[PDB]
RNA sequence: AGCCGACUUAGAACUGGUGCGGACCAGGGGAAUCCGACUGUUUAAUUAAAACAAAGCAUCGCGAAGGCCCGCGGCGGGUGUU
RNA sequence: GUGCAGAUCUUGGUGGUAGUAGCAAAUAUUCAAACGAGAACUUUGAAGGCCGAAGUGGAGAAGGGUUCCAUGUGAACAGCAGUUGAACAUGGGUCAGUCGGUCCUGAGAGAUGGGCGAGCGCCGUUCCGAAGGGACGGGCGAUGGCCUCCGUUGCCCUCAGCCGAUCGAAAGGGAGUCGGGUUCAGAUCCCCGAAUCCGGAGUGGCGGAGAUGGGCGCCGCGAGGCGUCCAGUGCGGUAACGCGACCGAUCCCGGAGAAGCCGGCGGGAGCCCCGGGGAGAGUUCUCUUUUCUUUGUGAAGGGCAGGGCGCCCUGGAAUGGGUUCGCCCCGAGAGAGGGGCCCGUGCCUUGGAAAGCGUCGCGGUUCCGGCGGCGUCCGGUGAGCUCUCGCUGGCCCUUGAAAAUCCGGGGGAGAGGGUGUAAAUCUCGCGCCGGGCCGUACCCAUAUCCGCAGCAGGUCUCCAAGGUGAACAGCCUCUGGCAUGUUGGAACAAUGUAGGUAAGGGAAGUCGGCAAGCCGGAUCCGUAACUUCGGGAUAAGGAUUGGCUCUAAGGGCUG
RNA sequence: UCCGUAGCGGUCCUGACGUGCGAAUCGGUCGUCCGACCUGGGUAUAGGGGCGAAAGACUAAUCGAACCAUCUAGUAGCUGG
């Protein structure tokens, strides 16, 4: 066990069920959801993005645009740079 | 069982009619006081060594006295 | 792993025969037979979906041993009928018997021409 | 069954007590036929009726 | 074991302080709290009983009594309905249209709830697979499962 | 910024006498014809089928003192709480 | 009832076959010792093995009925043998208010009234019935005791629905018991310790509640005290509702009992997993701060987590928000704050460390719930498996029981006391007494049941470890269990039965590819004709798969 | 709905066995395995009757009319003594 924490003995060849028997795209998504919905809460109460910003990417996030934590900060920081200019030149 | 959390009444539950006995337990950081009454075994916890030998003296004399060990 | 046994004659897996584990101070852990969940009272309107608050939800024949506090809810159909029904049926008994006033006002006020 | 009658219970009861041999005096009576008890049941042979 | 619903109407009784209970066959339209009224000076809506003599040629109805006073034989499955043809004041006499198309006449004091029977459009659907026939007359009666006779030995 | 933890996925290098789902577990495939739509059922102990059933389709009777049926017989009974 | 050689004659007995067929389904036994006249088979120890948590394990239902347990025997049985047995012979063994029966009704069975019938009887279960033997308040009458005040029965007035007597479930409904110890065999039953349910009460055993408040007139400096006139069937919160009680009948309304199947998610246990501390074992030829075992608390009560709410208050929302895995919710009031209720099987405490367990050591020379010293500790995790609770959704031309029994409410007939040794009353806290009858042992299945039997058949359930792996698959192992399935030894011929392997050819065999063989998991691509557009489809076709060393990516907690 | 375990069933080898483990079993191979699914207990239908997704199947190893007793020592132009 302490090598299939390095990742040994877990090729092709030592591997008999399928891809959604070993680790289903269900829990997968249940745990992706979770996350980005929690991320997306804790940038909400800490003011980082409000109602409006927090509605749009709810949706996005639920219509599969962020595979993971660190593209949707990317793209929030990106959305808080591109508002910067809008709230800059008026 | 019940648990006694004063004194007073303590008193008044040794001193009813149908105490069949009382038991002393002396452990650790503790000393309990058990009335054997007709329907519950009232226990009195004092975390207090001085009143715990005051109250052994200040026990009524018409109870009988089990000092447990 | 200690697999444990069933401590009665009935054997099959019945409503009644509902167990549940427990630890004992003899380090070994054994059933005991659990009880039915109870069930709080629904509101007497028959429309209200959710049961009433206040009441203790017990097996029928456990309310023999419950006092009446536990029981009820201080108020007029208090633990019957919920109280968004209760002032519902205020208002109701009030304005109708009002317009049937207001309907006897208005014979009178035919008649009194005719 | 462990869930017995009580008249069933006493029926076994009776066909316990009436499976036992014969004493060893009576065959030393003087009108006396029996050699040994020709009733005796066995309970893997004979299944009682029940 | 029946497409029609059924209504439960509660009325309470003009001799003893208590609530009555009766089941009826629930008309379409008919909701809960809805006021269902009864007998010869009760109004023509729909789910309002009242003798057939009263309502005007035309009237769609059901639940229809074949003789007068034995609460409702004619009309009562789901989606039929009975049709009031005409009236005789003497003698006391009503043509009403039945299901099937045979016209009867009926006594004119006979009652019949206004209106169609709910759960209409109930044969339009089909059975898809034996399996919905099964559970079907399941709760109806054992007669299901009908071999033909030209299968059979003489 | 620090402290913690769970199993996965992908890629790369090296390496064995090309051996590697190394035991176990574990679909042969294609072109056609006949029949039955299918799922289901059937001769317990020689026939599991193309037989039966099935949904669909189509006729027949009957508006209740009625249609169909039971019963030695009754103001009898089943369908019919129709 | 009189003569046998036959009638596949009847009954009984005995031969050849013949010391023959056979004692071959489920991997397996070996060494030493003991008892004994006697050991392949009994017992003990050491091995080597199997069943491998859907068991050859631990418990029950039906059925069996003493098969259970102790001792003795080896006559007969246990298809070899037996020192052994479920065999025989002597003796023992089943302890309950709480576990079931008992009670209720289900499908249904079944009297009476009635009808039919020659008749035993049959039909019928509310249908052709004067189908209630009850209760509160009053009047009348008697009885017995502080003849005070209740109780008792006799008659009358008053009021009253039911739906059919009765039976029908050791798996449905159904109040209430758990922990330790104890036997050769019985334990939620015996003993000890903790509870709990129901029923009973004139004097009602006590305490508490009902409830002891105000005004006026005097007095007392006041603190407060006498006398009149009244009130008092509780109280708090805006509310959800809460507080230890908190009168009330005939009557009525409602609730609980009382509800299908499947999918998804969340919480809580138990088990498994990882990192350490102890205690005791195992290895140590070399290495291993190493490997294995164990490391806790009942019911009931109280408090607090946690989970749920289709509960309440403020306030009014579009630049629409909140939010799930999916959904879904909202001017019929969302978010945002503040509360309220339910379940709390989780934690803490009383129980409760006194008991239990581990380990070490003393006693009783022993017949001991014997006496002691320590310990029973600290954390982390999980699409894990099982059970349970909860939320939400899907399906139905399927809508998924009744009754016993219990409770709440609406009404207000009545009852109680005149300001107190207050009364009627109490679902509050204690105190007293009782819970009768029947079953309870054991097997529950390759030997205790049914198949003529210790018969490879059949027979309803509960629990369900580690690894590999998608897996309750197959294989190995731990706890527990067993001795290879009605015998052993020696040989290794044919023909068998059950398995395999074969050069070269590849169905030439055969009625016929019968049988056997090829293929097979997963990843990557790729996938036709036809079609009812859903499929066909794992179509067909190929490529990769080990070990080791790495890299990259996929998260929470705190500020 | 498909593969497939437990369960339910019983295709083929026309395998084993066939004075058998067995008056219908065993082995491999197989069909199905969320629904017209499997199953215990209770209850209803009784012999010219029941019940049958229909084979004249099942109705206690008995079914093109079960089983028990009686009529009955039924009759036999037929068989054997
Ligand atoms: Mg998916
Ligand atoms: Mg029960
Ligand atoms: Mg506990
Ligand atoms: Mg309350
Ligand atoms: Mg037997
Ligand atoms: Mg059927
Ligand atoms: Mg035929
Ligand atoms: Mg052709
Ligand atoms: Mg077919
Ligand atoms: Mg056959
Ligand atoms: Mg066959
Ligand atoms: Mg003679
Ligand atoms: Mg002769
Ligand atoms: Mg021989
Ligand atoms: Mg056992
Ligand atoms: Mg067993
Ligand atoms: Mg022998
Ligand atoms: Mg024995
Ligand atoms: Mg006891
Ligand atoms: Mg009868
Ligand atoms: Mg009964
Ligand atoms: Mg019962
Ligand atoms: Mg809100
Ligand atoms: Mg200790
Ligand atoms: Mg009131
Ligand atoms: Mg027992
Ligand atoms: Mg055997
Ligand atoms: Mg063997
Ligand atoms: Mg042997
Ligand atoms: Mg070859
Ligand atoms: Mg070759
Ligand atoms: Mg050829
Ligand atoms: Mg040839
Ligand atoms: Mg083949
Ligand atoms: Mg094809
Ligand atoms: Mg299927
Ligand atoms: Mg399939
Ligand atoms: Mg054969
Ligand atoms: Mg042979
Ligand atoms: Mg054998
Ligand atoms: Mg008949
Ligand atoms: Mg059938
Ligand atoms: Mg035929
Ligand atoms: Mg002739
Ligand atoms: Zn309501």
């Amino acid at each position: 066990t302490l090598a299939r924490r390095k990742g040994r003995h877990m090729g092709i060849g030592k591997r008999k069920g399928t891809a959604n028997a070993r680790m289903p795209e269900k829990v997968t998504w249940m745990r992706r959801m979770r996350i980005l919905r929690r991320l997306l809460r804790r940038y909400r109460e800490s003011k980082k993005i409000d109602r409006h910003m927090y509605h749009s990417l709810y949706l996005k996030v639920k219509g599969n645009v962020f595979k993971n934590k660190r593209i949707l900060m990317e793209h929030i920081h990106k959305l808080k740079a591109d508002k910067a200019r809008k709230k800059l030149l008026a | 069982p019940r648990k006694i959390e004063e004194i007073k009444d303590f008193l008044l539950t040794a001193r009813r009619k149908d105490a069949k006995s009382v038991k002393i337990k002396k452990n650790k950081d503790n000393v309990k006081f058990k009335v054997r009454c007709s329907r519950y075994l009232y226990t009195l916890v004092i975390t207090d060594k001085e009143k715990a030998e005051k109250l052994k003296q200040s026990l009524p004399p018409g109870l009988a006295v089990k000092e447990l060990k | 792993v200690q697999r444990l046994t069933y401590r009665r004659r009935l054997s099959y897996n019945t409503a009644s025969n509902k167990t549940r584990l427990s630890r004992t101070p003899g380090n070994r852990i054994v059933y005991l037979y659990t009880k039915k969940v109870g069930k709080a009272p629904k509101s007497a309107c028959g429309v209200c979906p959710g049961r009433l608050r206040g009441v203790r939800a017990v097996r029928p024949k456990v309310l023999m041993r419950l006092s009446k506090t536990k029981k009820h809810v201080s108020r007029a159909y208090g633990g019957s009928m919920c109280a968004k029904c209760v002032r519902d049926r205020i208002k109701r008994a009030f304005l109708i018997e009002e317009q049937k006033i207001v309907v006897k006002v208005l014979k009178a006020q035919a008649q009194s021409q005719k | 069954s462990s869930h017995k009658t009580f008249r069933i219970k006493r029926f076994l009861a009776k066909k316990q007590k009436q499976n036992r041999p014969i004493p060893q005096w009576i065959w030393m009576k003087t009108g006396n036929k029996i050699r040994y008890n020709s009733k005796r049941r066995h309970w893997r042979r004979t299944k009682l009726g029940l | 074991g029946r497409g029609a619903p059924l209504a439960k109407v509660v009325f309470r009784d003009p001799y003893r302080f208590k609530k009555r209970t009766e089941l009826f066959i629930a008309a379409e339209g008919i909701h809960t709290g809805q006021f269902v009224y009864c007998g010869k000076k009760a109004q023509l809506n729909i789910g309002n009983v009242l003798p057939v003599g009263t309502m005007p040629e035309g009237t769609i109805v059901c639940c229809l009594e074949e003789k007068p006073g034995d609460r409702g034989k004619l009309a009562r499955a789901s989606g039929n309905y009975a049709t009031v043809i005409s009236h005789n004041p003497e003698t006391k006499k009503t043509r009403v249209k039945l299901p099937s198309g045979s016209k009867k006449v009926i006594s004119s004091a006979n009652r019949a709830v206004v209106g169609v029977v709910a759960g209409g459009g109930r044969i339009d659907k089909p059975i898809l697979k034996a399996g919905r026939a099964y559970h079907k007359y399941k709760a109806k009666r054992n007669c299901w499962p009908r071999v033909r006779g030209v299968a059979m030995n003489p």
